[PDB]
């Protein structure tokens, strides 16, 4: 079959414009994720303790 | 034309808050009259040393002793 990404139109109305420009001029986005996604740093770090702990394997 | 200028404001809105700022500070010192206080102010503040002047006759005001009733009222400042 198909599909179509990146196949959009702008809306162009003083509803919308604004909150395109509440965002370039706002940084409104890229502080979503990397103000974010970043942290999320309180995960617990996932590390083989080597000289003494191993990992998994197959007979 | 205010569609333009929602039509640059989709697409370059950086320099249109420096103009938003570029007047916006002209016009206004022409206009809050707090302003002109700022000029008494600054003119009463003693950088020099008061020198006191020759006395004959008049001497319209401002007797010897200075507590005394002499001149202005710069007292509107301790107030405010
Ligand atoms: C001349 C009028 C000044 C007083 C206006 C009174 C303010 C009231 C609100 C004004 C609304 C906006 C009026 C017109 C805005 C201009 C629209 C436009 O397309 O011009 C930009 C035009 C369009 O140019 P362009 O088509 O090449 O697009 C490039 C735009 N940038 C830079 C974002 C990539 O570009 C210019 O020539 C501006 C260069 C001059 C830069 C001066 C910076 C300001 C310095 C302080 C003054
Ligand atoms: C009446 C009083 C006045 C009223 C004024 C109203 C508000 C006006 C004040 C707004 C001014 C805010 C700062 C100036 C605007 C931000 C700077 C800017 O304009 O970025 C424009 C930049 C251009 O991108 P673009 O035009 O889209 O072109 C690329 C297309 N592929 O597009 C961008 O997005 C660039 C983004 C920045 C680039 C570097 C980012 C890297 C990450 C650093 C972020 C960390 C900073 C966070 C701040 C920390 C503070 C402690």
């Amino acid at each position: 079959t198909y599909k179509y990404v990146n196949l959009r139109e702008p809306s162009m109305d003083m509803k919308s414009v604004t909150d395109r420009a509440a965002q370039t001029l706002l940084w409104t986005e890229l502080i979503r994720g990397l103000g974010m996604t970043l942290s999320y740093l309180f995960r617990e770090p996932a590390t083989i303790n080597y000289p003494f702990e191993k990992g998994p394997l197959s007979p | 034309v205010a569609a333009f200028l929602k039509n640059v404001w989709a697409k370059e809105p950086v320099l249109v808050a420096s103009f938003a700022i570029a007047g916006l500070a002209v016009i206004l010192p022409t206009l809050s009259p707090y302003t002109k206080y700022s000029l008494m102010i600054n003119r009463a503040t003693p950088y020099n040393y008061p020198v006191p002047l020759r006395d004959d006759g008049n001497m319209p005001d401002v007797p010897s002793h200075p507590q005394d009733p002499q001149g202005p009222s710069l007292e509107w400042l301790k107030r405010l």
